[PDB]
């Protein structure tokens, strides 16, 4: 369920095509001498045959609750099939459901059916239409004004685009006066800049009821919007106190079923009536019903999130904790959770979603849970868990008691290894994390009963809960049962022959049923098609690079769909645009190098790079120019190309670094930042991002020719990305990003520690002693994310790369041993969820390249995605 | 409660205080 | 050749989903699944060997008790190592065990892989579970004991490399090749050793006589056999056990039951079959009701109807209409009473056997109960009813369309359009009253049809199909102004029917009949000469706004340019040469030329046959019509000329062989199933031979022509109202592509270069061409082929005769869609938009009757 992002559908993210049918539709009658017309797969328009219709007006807005929908239609398009007025409504019962439910803004909100009566003819249409339908009831709809007793609402908006025999007015802006005027979607009402009113709406507008005002809340903040409502912080006009407010407007916040947001809010307001003697359980001061909106207040309980709790407690470094303590807060914690949700199942109820966002640790370690949103009352049935926290989600129908019991199960297994995002996507995930969590705690170093009692603690969780035959198209995936030790090459050799496997069988899964691309990939980058990125030719790129390592495999189809690959990545090369190392034009023609093709390369490249580095309009590593003088250098140092070709590439190299000594603040960001997110084209600061991108070209550059100009401007870039970084309490330098800190490959810490291990014979004794500080912020334990760019591959590629040592065996161990814990499997395979895991994708950030490209640069000593000497 | 609305209806602006899409 | 349906257009195989309940038994670890193609889901043990060829095990089931037969082997068969595949959804159990599918594959429900080391300890294990559920018989199997468990040799999986490679079809021989068959009956072939327990496993009062079969299928056929007591004439009937299921959950021993049962209770009856035997064999049913004589309507309104202007004298047809229809509703009122439905009342059952008089048959669908609605689930096409009505007004809804079809025979589009039958209506008494008919008769069987419209209810038309509504006024062509309002309104139904198919679709860009629905190239079922087209008509019409062909222009140039080299094809009418041609008309005048000049003489000796549709006839035409231009070089032209030089020489040395001289045995509106005509076979030659006589001058071209045409004409018979028609199987075609229309605009066009002795057949082929009614309304084997052959060679330049009888007798086959005109194609559940049968050829008959040209053939 809970669609959006990009979508559902098992395993693989797909694009937004596939909600597609499966709902019995509307179909409202029509007469002769008129037309239907479906033209946005959502509203179904009907046309009088040979009327003129009048741009802008007063639209009529007509709301609708589930139960009574299907009548509006029938007594409204009765109205209107005799005179002459066209009107368009909704098409499937998904988009009713949709439109009045919790996902959709407060702007798009109740429209049903919208009439388009002309200017001298609105009269009896609103006079038939108050009497007509005079019973049924609907939503408010925002942005608009009711008339009397009705679900009628009117606005003045735009009717249809432009008459051929009129001026060109786009669909946003309208006609007022000589001038055009952007209207604008707001919750409130207001009149769009002095369009002056027939004389019959003046009554209407301006009139006033009674101003009796009696309001007991004081309004402070509103953490929250919603289709329902808000819930806001106000305190009470009694003497004090500080509550918690809670509202749902009237016939809305509607869910697939029928149930609507004041059944919900009414089994809270029972459910804590039940629960009105427990300190660790909140309390209701007010319920009431102002206007119709069915206010709620209940009381405001301290502490802290246990999501966030995980995180300051939890030991990330061997130096963060002290005297150990950690495990015996855990079992408390355990036991706590055990006491309440046998009492309250004792009392009859059932808090049926139980996730981290309710359970909330305050001072000296006591939990309180809220948000009693979904209780239910009553324990004979079997249901299907509905809403729910990714990763918390029931399976296959059971009662609603044991649903409390799956919540809590993998709550404690959080608690012990914070890894239950998957769940959603293998049967018993958790195993994995309960074998895998004892080898962390064994080799961190704690007492042996304390793993014995948080065990016990699991099994007799595990004990609670009934085992469900998993049929719901996810079979194949099955977690582990059996780990080894790698102690041989052969490990090694088995491994990386199971993940070739893996990605074997989850081809054919992504190609069977797509033809839009060729390999599932991260929803970031579900449009994009070239670079070192998200992506599919770096996905066979790495796929050869691995198979070459691993002596005679099965090599099944390669060839052909290698063919394939090649000639539509060169087939479709000048309709895009974009242009940079890593998204754009002149990664595709390196990766085309890489496999061979000596001549297409060079063919490509003296006719298009002249025509790239022209329109390039950013100066950054990842998507500016920098990249392209890389390649450009990368091509010269080999040798492919013409000496003047050569000369000019070296003179505009030496204007950019003219240009960058003069000025470095114009095309970077020299700060900290203070947005967080995990979008490519928004962080500012790293390798890929930034000033490390532009020193890295600049050794490039020195270790070509050698000129001294290069090696200022790589100190000068190297000083000046260093003020970005901060130092924590245990004595290690990180980025920093708001209020969070990014030890990684890309964005953060490694990538430094990459680059002055890349030039340490260039470099000097006062830029060195960075090492030691940067090297104990990259020693972490865990970490959530598995990808390349900013997961734990990043750093344990990068933690020893270069070193001057042949010693390779220990770090393969390292990596092959610690990243167990992050994948599944398929039939004799191996796939790996990227990151927010509820997927499988094969892409070069996070996924089956990104571990590829890590085990062959930690085997080659390269780091085969920067091109180099 | 009578002659309010407007009062809620109002109510709908007042101002947040200061990734992971699809609700819950 | 891919038929599926939809609302308006057709698809082929695409679009048409799958939602059902999915059967989904459940895995274990050690295993897997993998779905190969859309029907099967295969599960088999991890790291395993199996073998090939050896003995498969199938396992059937009912409908009703599949889903505990299925988890009822899953739990055995998870037991030990079995590899087992089994069907996925129940559309696809409906499809496997339903009527109209091919019997060699029926009720394969579960199949089971053992290997050979414990085969007997699985049957002996399966038997146990197993016995106490039943179902299909299924042939070219054998019965174990008492269980649907089966036996068949045939393989397993696909071949391995490290064994021999000996593909699919054959099994384990190396000498020869043997390739299994599966037929009914069905033998255990040539070697194969049973090793030791199928020796023992594998070793009266009939009182019919049977003669022949008139049907196979699957739930068994019906039988044409005789009694044993006396010699009689019985129609026989047969049921199969479990088989015989439609969507709806019924098979065939109930609908035998309920036959039985109806006509059990009018028995009493002169119009209804008497049951002679009811019985039961073994478990097929048997059932076998009397043979009633006589003719069915459809072909006695073929018979009988008014075809030519005197086939019908002293008139008397509507009083033998009026006594039939009368008949009709006075039986069914009479047998209401008795609480009998029929429910099916096409033409295929009411049989006309002394003097105009009526015996319904074919009572499979008895329904005795009349308080529930109920929606027809199965009909022929065109009897449907719409939308949830009482049983009672079935059988009304179905009498009210047979009275509209005796009326003027065009029922077959009453799928697509709802109330179509008002058209009909209205055009029969206008055609009765050009015929001549007498007036009391025409009002008298107007009372009965409006009889027939009162009894019959009216319902809201609530589907997508109702943006199409029928006429209900018609107005008399008097003026060029109405021809330019008809113009326009086409292209405007055009345009509307392009942006229906536009936004759902995105493979092609216009909708396409069915037999062409796969080619993209050449004139016929192509996708630029519909564009042709469009500017053809639209230059004909004073300024017509253009809606957005001047993107569309070059974008359907570009995406035929870029794929012209991007197949394998041929041919004038769906090859490469036709791009060519028509590139060249449509206004690109050099790279047109530069294509032909490249790939001319490369494309023309591939080819193997000669005609104009596909061969290199048409490769020759539009080589001589490029010299005419003048943009062919010296040396390409002189290239040109010595191969059509050798061409003529080669047809004077021997003509059988290029066509097939004769009357064909195939009775079927096949393309590559059609050999006489002008586009397929022999005549196109003489049309070339005749273009080839205008620039050249040479006697040889002549003299092959009047051997061509001498050739032709020993095909044709003479009919008894003295008209030359195409004689295939035992139908009459007067048509412009098989029939007598194209050898009539082949003698008017060379008239002034022949002799005497030909010219005298235009008294006998106008006579042929002068037809009152026809089904379709196409070009090729339409009514506009006839209305264009008619009057385009003439000498006189006087054309709103042809422009008005054309515009004015083509209004029966039309549907209005808004301000439109979309015109079904033929066996019109359909909107088509192709030269051959809708928009397009209209377009060109109508350019045509004005242009005294027809341009879609080279000229000079
Ligand atoms: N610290 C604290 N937080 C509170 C208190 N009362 C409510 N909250 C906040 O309100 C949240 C309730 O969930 P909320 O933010 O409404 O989203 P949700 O209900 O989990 O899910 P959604 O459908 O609305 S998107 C709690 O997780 C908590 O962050 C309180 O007394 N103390
Ligand atoms: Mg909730």
């Amino acid at each position: 369920m809970d669609y959006n992002f990009n979508l559902e559908h098992p395993f693989f993210f797909t694009n937004n095509d596939y909600s597609t049918d499966t709902s019995i539709k509307y179909q409202a009658s029509l007469p002769f001498n008129w037309h239907e017309v479906m033209n946005n797969d959502e509203w179904v328009y009907q046309y009088p045959i040979g009327k003129f219709v009048e741009r802008q007006g007063w639209k009529i807005h007509i709301s609708s609750e589930y139960n009574s929908s299907h009548e509006l239609l029938q007594d409204v398009a009765k109205i209107c099939h005799e005179m002459r007025i066209p009107f368009k409504h909704l098409s499937t019962e998904d988009k009713f459901i949709m439109r009045n439910g919790k996902l959709v803004s407060r702007g798009f909100s109740g429209k049903f059916i919208t009439c388009y009566p002309n200017q001298n003819e609105l009269e009896s249409v609103l006079q038939r239409l108050e009497s007509a339908l005079k019973q049924y009831n609907g939503p408010y709809i925002l942005s608009d004004k009711r008339w009397d007793e009705a679900p009628i609402y009117l606005r003045y908006g735009v009717f249809r685009p432009s008459r051929d025999d009129e001026k060109k007015v786009a669909i946003d802006e309208l006609i007022v006066g000589d001038e055009v005027v952007k209207d604008e979607r707001l919750p409130v009402f207001k009149i769009p800049k002095g369009i002056v009113p027939p004389d019959f709406l003046n009554k209407w507008l301006d009139k006033k009821d009674k101003k009796q005002g009696d309001f007991p809340f004081i309004i402070d903040n509103a953490i929250r919007f919603s289709n329902s409502g808000g819930i806001y912080n106000a305190r009470l006009k009694e003497d004090g106190k500080k509550i918690i407010l809670k509202e749902a407007r009237p016939y809305t916040g509607l869910g697939f079923d029928g149930t609507y947001s004041s059944e919900k809010l009414a089994s809270e307001c029972k459910a804590l009536k039940i629960l009105n003697e427990w300190s660790e359980a909140p309390k209701i001061y007010w319920h009431g019903k102002i206007w119709e909106h069915t206010f709620l207040g209940i009381e405001h309980m301290k502490g802290v999130p246990l999501n966030r709790w995980v995180t300051n407690n939890f030991p990330l470094y061997e130096v963060v904790d002290k005297t150990k303590d950690y495990l015996l807060r855990v079992s408390k914690i355990v036991e706590k959770l055990i006491d309440l949700t046998n009492k309250f199942h004792s009392e009859n109820v059932y808090h049926q979603d139980l996730h981290l966002g309710n359970i909330l640790v305050k001072d000296e370690d006591e939990i309180s849970i809220i948000d009693w949103e979904q209780a239910v009352f009553s324990n004979d049935e079997k249901v299907v868990h509905k809403v729910a926290a990714p990763g918390f989600r029931a399976w296959r129908e059971t009662l609603p008691s044991e649903i409390d019991w799956y919540g809590i199960r993998q709550i404690a297994h959080y608690l012990y290894m914070p890894l239950v995002t998957t769940s959603d996507l293998t049967y018993n995930y958790v195993s994995q994390t309960r074998i895998e969590g004892k080898k962390l705690f064994e080799s961190l170093g704690y007492t042996r009963e304390h793993i014995d009692y948080v065990e016990s603690l699991l099994s007799y969780l595990d004990s609670k809960c009934p085992q469900i035959e998993n049929i719901s198209r996810k079979k194949v995936l099955k977690p582990m049962h059996e780990i080894r030790t790698i102690e041989s090459e052969q490990d090694i050799q088995d491994f990386i022959i199971k993940l070739l496997r893996g990605f074997t069988l989850t081809y054919g899964q992504w190609r069977k049923e797509f033809q839009s691309r060729f390999f599932p990939v991260h929803y970031y980058g579900l449009n994009f098609n070239q670079g070192i990125a998200f992506s599919d030719l770096a996905i066979l790129w790495s796929y050869q690079q691995l198979a070459k390592k691993v002596k005679n495999f099965k090599f099944d189809d390669y060839y052909e769909i290698r063919t394939q690959v090649i000639n539509e990545a060169v087939n479709n090369f000048k309709k895009s645009s974009l242009s940079g190392l890593f998204d754009g034009k002149i990664g595709t023609i390196w990766l085309i190098y890489e496999f061979g093709e000596i001549d297409r390369a060079v063919e490509l490249f003296t006719t298009h790079f002249i025509e790239i580095f022209e329109n390039s309009q950013n100066k950054n590593l990842y998507s500016g120019q920098a990249g392209i003088l890389l390649v450009g250098l990368y091509f010269l140092s080999k040798g492919e190309i013409d000496n003047k070709l050569g000369e000019e590439i070296l003179i505009r190299l030496r204007e950019y670094t003219l240009n960058y000594i003069e000025n470095p603040e114009t095309f970077c960001k020299v700060g900290a930042s203070d947005v967080q997110s995990n979008d490519p084209y928004e962080n500012f600061g790293g390798l890929l991002y930034g000033h490390a991108g532009v020193a890295w070209l600049f050794g490039e550059a020195y270790k070509l020719t050698g000129e001294s100009i290069y090696k200022n401007g790589l100190e000068l870039a190297v000083d000046k990305e260093l003020v970005a970084y901060k130092v924590d309490s245990n004595n290690s330098l990180q980025y920093s990003q708001g209020h969070r800190l990014l030890p990684y490959l890309a964005t953060g810490s490694a990538g430094l520690l990459l680059l002055i291990n890349r030039n340490k014979e260039i470099l000097s004794s006062k830029y060195l002693k960075y090492l030691t500080s940067l090297e104990r912020a990259t020693d972490v334990v865990f970490c959530v994310l598995p990808g390349l760019f900013n997961g734990f591959c990043g750093l344990e590629v990068a933690n020893n790369i270069y070193s001057d040592i042949d010693d390779n065996f220990s770090g393969q161990k390292k990596l092959i041993e610690q990243l167990y814990r992050y994948l599944c499997v398929i039939e004799e395979g191996f796939v790996i969820a990227g990151d927010n895991g509820l997927k499988i994708t094969t892409d070069i950030a996070s996924g089956f390249a990104g571990v590829a490209i890590g085990l062959v640069s930690i085997m080659d000593n390269k780091l085969t995605i920067l091109p180099q000497i | 409660f009578q002659g309010m609305a407007e009062e809620v209806l109002n109510l709908q602006l007042v101002s947040v205080q200061v990734x992971x899409x699809x609700x819950x």
